RNA sequence: CGCAAGACGGACCAGAGCGAAAGCAUUUGCCAAGAAUGUUUUCAUUAAUCAAGAACGAAAGUCGGAGGUUCGAAGACGAUCAGAUACCGUCGUAGUUCCGACCAUAAACGAUGCCGACCGGCGAUGCGGCGGCGUUAUUCCCAUGACCCGCCGGGCAGCUUCCGGGAAACCAAAGUCUUUGGGUUCCGGGGGGAGUAUGGUUGCAAAGCUGAAACUUAAAGGAAUUGACGGAAGGGCACCACC
RNA sequence: CCCAUGAACGAGGAAUUCCCAGUAAGUGCGGGUCAUAAGCUUGCGUUGAUUAAGUCCCUGCCCUUUGUACACACCGCCCGU
């Protein structure tokens, strides 16, 4: 299982994290991406909607990522943060700040950390009306 | 219990002989299986590198997307297939008392790899300058904008891909941009802000082991 | 788990949503080069010294 | 009465300036008449900078911004308090505070 | 009575007097 | 990793530009147009404003055709609620896009007609021209760009001022007004009834233009002041507040 | 007042009084009412703390700026079926 490599050089995955405001989303995959190593959401670490987008949702999914990742012979990561992007918030959400931390922080190396939110050169129309969300 | 990663290789990935680091890393394919082949599912993956992991020196804002076209060997033998300047480079340079002015080129190199290339350059505020704002007028973007198209054509279409290559890791394209367009409106930071492989000729294996090694 | 000194220099001021803490400028004696804040709870006196698990903590700063 | 001599907007020498949909609610909002924040921030936190720092596989990696441009209607802006009311006298004052 | 909402009443007032007035 | 479609043109982007207004932002080309500037060019009063008449005129809306990504009146469902028929959520029709005809209305606003003269100061900015230490690029002379310092002419604005005005807010015009007359167009005459009725006219329609009266009423309204209140913001204080 | 009567209470949910120095707190005597009368109140002594020398949370007090169509002053005013 996993690579033939020596131990003391990392074996580099991308960990993409999806941190929308609903939920969060840490996903390890190959370099090129093509194929996942795992992916662990906010919502399959809490049993409550409110809070699967929470710091601790996305920091225990981080840990099962990380656990799983050191299982498979995964060492150090590649970081590709986004925002939902297009129409919606280009800023990421609350889980993605404690996603990383946890990433780091179970002795997961950490390579180039990217924005790959999706920026529209401009997009389709927003989904509020022209008065927006007036609640 | 069934762990679907039992079923798969590690090979390590390989770059083209114009960067001096030569691995770039490990992909995991799933063994062949019936029909379905290991190595054909293995190409067309491409790979993001940045170009500090590429090459010893040498900036880290400029990416490199590699795509394997073969596997021998447990190794995966990639080829250029674009590059980009990272978002947090690019979203930095766009400030908000400037002009900033972009073209773009669909020019084929001699071995038949039409690229279409993506420069950027912005307006410099002089040293002594006074006025907050350094904006160029419209026909002295135009201006700028023709002598980055030509010099663009020029650099691409008079040499072939490995050349090209060699010239974009270190952006000598935009360097000759900037100096030729000092004398229009002195310029900033301009890059070659992107590549990508529109078409590319028919797969042999030559003039690919020839770009390795 | 590494322990080190720290002693008060400079009462920075009272933080807390009820006035719990004071923020408090604080050197390690065993540099005697660095100058670190601390949320310290309770009455402080300027040049106390305190056994503290922490030695790169941080607080809400303003 | 008027309030503002601009309107509360730049609209000079023009007839229509094209809207923008608030970042907050997406309200339809003029160019000029938005109210714009540009925000530079550090994509690690400050408290975690030393863990992302240390378990970096290199050597000062200098860790990238994240530049983000929000536009606020007036309403959104000012329940989120980027701007606030003022005196008659002081609304005149365009100087933006010290930063 | 907001006065565009009048108006509107106006109209459809003029609309209903229009169908009756064969 | 590819392919397709239909929208849109971010950041740069500004109290910046252009346009009669509505309005106008990817590259390049073609097409005709235009302001300002420069002018020891030409005509020589050809001008200003404008009943009638005419061109254009956001969005929504109508008819026909094409298209249909997104959003989305109507509608369906889920919520919130005493109730909600609404706000919020998931969908979603007409529509939103383009072509050809219609409509001619907006807080179409600078809520401020056009043309001309005169009456303060200052720093900017956009275009054109003129002048000038010095700094840069054309890797060489001049020139030409990018800066720098000024001047002149239109332009978008800004600050300031016991010009003057005004009920004041405020305005270098909203000044040069009982010391009242430069020219000219539209238009108001207490609040409602009411932009309603009716007639005419235009439109396929929706509706547009024109547009009363009976009757009712002592105020309606403008600006500013002091309070009171605010499900507005920012502070301060008491162990009848907290920690 | 003398005999017998040991029910309930194992320091007790959410909301929550009151307390900085001879203070809280424990403790008894006195004045008020008063046939001689205190589980209440008003004084007094006696014994007697770690309580923190801070902030405004979620408590009131409306100080400044701000909006107002309120001034009988929001328990206002007001629209329509």
């Amino acid at each position: 299982l996993g690579p033939q490599v020596a131990e003391g050089e990392n074996v580099f995955g991308v960990c993409h994290i999806f941190a929308s405001f609903n939920d969060t989303f840490v996903h390890v995959t190959d370099l090129s991406g093509k194929e996942t190593i795992c992916r662990v959401t906010g919502g399959m670490k809490v049993k409550a909607d409110r809070d699967e987008s929470s710091p601790y949702a996305a920091m225990l999914a981080a840990q099962d990522v990380a656990q799983r990742c050191k299982e498979l012979g995964i060492t150090a990561l590649h970081i590709k943060l986004r925002a939902t992007g297009g129409n919606r918030t280009k800023t990421p959400g609350p889980g993605a700040q404690s996603a990383l931390r946890a990433l780091a922080r179970s002795g997961m190396k950490i390579g180039r950390i990217e924005d790959v939110t999706p920026i529209p050169s401009d997009s389709t129309r927003r989904k509020g009306g022209r008065r927006g969300r007036r609640l | 219990v069934v762990d679907p990663f039992s079923k798969k290789d590690w090979y390590d990935v390989k770059a083209p002989a114009m960067f001096n680091i030569r691995n770039i890393g490990k992909t995991l394919v799933t063994r062949t299986q019936g029909t379905k082949i290991a190595s054909d599912g293995l190409k067309g993956r491409v790979f993001e590198v940045s170009l500090a992991d590429l090459q010893n020196d040498e900036v880290a804002f400029r990416k490199f997307k590699l795509i394997t076209e073969d596997v021998q060997g447990k190794n995966c033998l990639t080829n250029f297939h674009g590059m980009d300047l990272t978002r947090d480079k690019m979203c930095s340079m766009v400030k908000k008392w400037q002009t900033m002015i972009e073209a773009h080129v669909d020019v084929k190199t001699t071995d038949g790899y039409l690229l279409r290339l993506f420069c950027v350059g912005f307006t410099k505020k002089r040293n002594n300058q006074i006025r907050k704002t350094s904006y160029a007028q419209h026909q002295q973007v135009r201006q700028i904008r023709k002598k980055m198209m030509e010099i663009m054509t020029r650099e691409v279409q008079t040499n072939d891909l490995k050349e090209v290559v060699n010239k974009l890791i270190p952006d000598s394209i935009g360097k000759d941009i900037e100096k030729a367009c000092q004398s229009i409106y002195p310029l900033h930071d301009v890059f070659v802000r992107k590549v990508k492989m529109l078409k590319k000729p028919k797969f042999e294996l030559g003039k690919l082991m020839e770009l390795h090694g | 788990q590494p322990i080190k000194l720290a002693r008060v220099t400079k009462v920075l001021g009272r933080t807390g949503s009820q006035g719990q803490c004071t923020q408090v400028r604080v050197e390690f004696m065993d540099d005697t080069s660095r100058s670190i804040i601390r949320n310290v709870k309770g009455p402080v006196r300027e040049g106390d010294v305190l056994t503290l698990l922490e030695s790169e903590r941080e607080a809400r700063r303003l | 009465t008027k309030k503002r001599r601009n309107n509360g907007r730049a609209k000079k020498g023009r007839g229509h300036v094209q809207p923008i949909r608030c970042t907050n609610c997406a309200r339809c909002v003029p160019k000029d008449k938005a109210i714009k924040k540009f925000v530079i921030r550090n994509i690690v936190e400050a408290a975690a900078v030393r863990d992302i720092s240390e378990a970096s596989v290199f050597d000062a990696y200098v860790l990238p911004k994240l530049y983000v441009k929000l536009h606020y209607c007036v309403s959104c802006v000012i329940h989120s308090k980027v701007v606030r009311n003022r005196s008659r006298e002081a609304r005149k004052d365009r100087t933006p505070p010290p930063r | 009575m907001r006065a565009k909402w009048r108006k509107k009443r106006m109209r459809r007032l003029k609309r209903k007097r229009r169908k009756m007035r064969q």
